[PDB]
């Protein structure tokens, strides 16, 4: 296990299972397969794969090229998702939407989507979105907002870093004979916030029970002992003067007006010192708050 | 040997105290929390968060310093421990 | 509000018991506890037990699943044991 | 509003060890530090940590893209430790 | 003396840079700064600050290290400074 | 290595790579074919070629003549761009537009662009200026106008010197058989105070973001600690006196009454100079503030 | 030899202090700022930012002038590093 | 306003070195400045640098193409070097 | 004496001129303005504005540098006030 680390050795191992998440994806993927069936008047098949926790350069590296990729708003969460649409799959959508039943072969070459093919884009991505908000509903309410559509994977830069953790989620759609794909990539900074909701769905009866829940929480750990130092004096010294020092040395000391209180390091309070009791005491003057 | 010189960081508690999270929060303005440590006890000297030793404040020309009443000891270690 | 850290632990159990087989006990002694193999381990903030909940096993760790929180009567009829 | 130069500097990790190993380390001594590898180093000012930033490689010279600015609470989590 | 117990703390630099005011204003998300030190130079091992150690950077069980060749030597510290 | 320097010998090494350049000559391109789409009713495909980051006189030296060089305005930024119009373009365009079906060899002999070949090229220039501000204000929101036409690289000196670097950007279009090409040429010295935005794109939530990143930015850096070395006084010296020097010489000095303050040789501020609590001390007169 | 002239800027320094951002961009007019420089303590002496020697302010005939306490050291340079 | 002439200057570089290389200077003796092959020498008056220009030879005499004309950001930045 | 790690700064000048106000005002952006030294000669190597050396130049691995032909010789000094 000793071997020289080397830049751009992205061995980023963040292990979960986001049990929410998988619900999530499986309920918009119901609400996509009804809209298909509306829009294409045809009755498609879904099935959600393995939610793919990888580098948003490994990510961008499979993906086909050319593809629509659609810009989106999770709001109020900080930051952008992707929904990726197959070249396949805007293919079969197009030509079971004008005329061709599909029996014909794919012939995917590789080109831009038209302005009609981006109509048609921008339709089955609205039926994505709306299906989408419908799922997470049941969890976390959000607001969905389209942003704009590109091409390259170059055209989008979802995050900061091609190395950055990135959440991305495959759906398989079959219809007849035909086949498609089509991805859901949301930056792992946009479930940070939520990823303790995301990993464990266990609870059903929770819109008030949460506050109750909460207020027991707080209620019973106010009944938990801390351990205050005070630090009277800071001084500064070397290893030379530690080693040959002395009992009875005198060590100058710039005179603490303020003593900070701490615990386990951190600051808790600003105070001013005294005796009482024949004890040393902290007469509080400011809670350490931001 | 090369390590004679090592900045290190030397600090000195004024006091401890066992306290919970109720009052914690219930600290007020101008509110007195007194500590375990008896006035005129000398305080302790921290190195990193070990003992390093006992120091009294003494009045030195007008400049409080502190004056190391003693060194600490494996056995003191243990029993503070 | 605040910010600070604390130490939580879990306790499998307890055990009151005088120091008779306390000084017999040695590698292999056997040694039961109060607590039935079943019922959720404690929770404890600081010391202080506040709930209660499963003990799993999650990547080779060791976690627990906080199944409930306590209440009052429970916390006085545990300590009245 | 001013123009004045400062210091940067990046910090690959923390190591909090007591000087046993110190005097022991030797050419080929192995040395391990706080932080895994991967996560972000710590852009400092003037020895301030300000910032996070993966490292890159470019023209074959050493380089941090920063990812983030740091927040208070991350800072006294890394502190506390 | 041999009063040596005591814990320091160590750090590691993989690079420095003197960079003025108003481009760490126009530092942004995602913006990269090359680091004075070539690729492959032995990073630094600072002690509080101070150092004495130079060597590379190395991973251990996805752990960071640095693999030390020079430490001891201050006929360059003149220069560094 | 050991070279005797000469004059004109332009080694100018400025090796980078503007990703949002880049990007942006993408965009201005997709909106110049669908221009040309518009105008000449055929579709072409532009080929955006690699960045030429290259001295203006080398630039020059390349560019066939005669050739149509049109200067723009790049406001707010101080200086102007080009746009380069070849002749085998011009005649395509005028070709196609002007009932011939472009069938017929292109025969480049090399001559002045009549008036209506003037209009031609006041045409397409002002789509490529209107796709190029689109393509633009996706990154930096800018006014383009059009300045003038020119025959020759002479008559245009678009740089201070002919070996100031500068940037460009090579386009190749084809339509049918017919093979064009058409150049956009931008001093170093227009992009170098957005040189940080053009190198790196790897933002896109970024109109409030930014603004909350620099209030971040500053507030974190308000923490650290700088060096004020303030120079009491300045007695010029000889050599030979520094050596010959002994404790206990005074050495004459002009009184200051003034005291600079800077950190690492960058003054600060002006200050006057007194004792308090036993330590020397500064009163701030006035902050080094241009 | 030849090197007997060269003139030479020499410089004294008043003091030196650790201080942020904030309060140096705080800094009013009229406020004073106070420095690590005890009074009376002679003053430090630098050429091209390095020591040379340090000096004392003296009364010389109503002109104030430097007076050399001592020449530097390479050992007190070492200390002062 | 005033008709003065004054000696223009123009400098091909800098360089800060100790007279370690001073003394082992002799013909043939390599030195390197702070400026690299490229940049604009600076145009100095009586000293006073104000602007910055390419080097060209005309009719076989040096001679300088002013490309800009310096900005005190840039003059304090040549300064703390 | 050896006191003799002081640092010095080293300039070297192209050429010189003397002109005035006038023609100042008149030069331009781009304006070129020929050197009184005629191409080839050697440059001046000056230390704090003090001449010892004359020298041609010459880059080294794209850095800037002189050959120098002739340092120490007074004789010609008078010539060029």
């Amino acid at each position: 296990d000793i071997r020289p680390y080397d830049p751009n050795t992205q061995r980023r191992v963040v292990r979960e299972r986001l049990q929410a998440l998988e619900i999530i994806n499986e309920r918009f993927a119901r609400q996509f397969r009804m809209g298909l069936f509306n829009l294409l008047r045809r009755s498609p098949d879904i099935t959600v794969g393995a939610i793919r926790i990888q580098p948003y350069h490994e990510f961008a590296r499979n993906l086909p090229v050319p593809t629509n990729l659609n810009l989106i708003h999770l709001k109020p969460l900080r930051g952008t998702g992707l929904v990726v649409f197959s070249p396949s799959l805007v293919f079969i959508a197009v030509d079971n939407l004008f005329g061709g039943d599909g029996r014909f072969p794919t012939k995917v070459e590789g080109r831009e989507f038209t302005h009609t093919e981006q109509r048609v884009i921008n339709r089955m991505l609205k039926l994505a979105l709306e299906g989408y908000s419908d799922a997470w509903k049941a969890i976390n309410p959000l607001e969905v907002e389209y942003v704009r559509s590109e091409m390259q994977v170059k055209f989008t830069n979802i995050t900061t870093s091609p190395n950055d953790i990135v959440v991305n989620t495959p759906f398989h759609v079959e219809i007849g004979n035909l086949t498609g794909e089509f991805n859901i990539c949301l930056p792992f900074s946009m479930i940070e916030p939520l990823r303790e909701l995301l990993v464990n769905p266990p609870l059903e009866n929770s819109r008030h029970e949460d506050q109750n829940w909460r207020d027991n929480l707080v209620r019973q750990v106010q009944h938990s002992e801390l351990e205050l130092v005070a630090n009277f004096a800071d001084i500064p010294l070397r290893l030379s003067q530690i080693l040959k020092l002395k009992p009875g040395d005198v060590l100058p000391i710039e005179k603490p007006d303020r003593i900070i209180a701490h615990v386990d390091g951190v600051p808790v309070l600003t105070s001013q010192y005294g005796t009482v009791n024949g004890q040393y005491a902290l007469r509080v003057e400011h809670l350490i708050n931001p | 040997d090369l390590i004679m010189d090592i900045p290190v960081k030397l600090t000195v508690e004024l006091g401890r105290t066992r306290m919970t999270i109720k009052e914690l929060l219930r600290l007020t303005q101008g509110s007195v929390v007194a500590l375990d440590g008896l006035a005129g006890e000398p305080l302790d000297i921290l190195i990193n968060g070990y003992l390093i030793a006992q120091g009294e404040v003494v009045v030195v020309a007008d400049k409080y310093g502190v004056r190391i009443t003693d060194i600490i000891t494996p056995s003191e270690r243990m029993r503070r421990l």
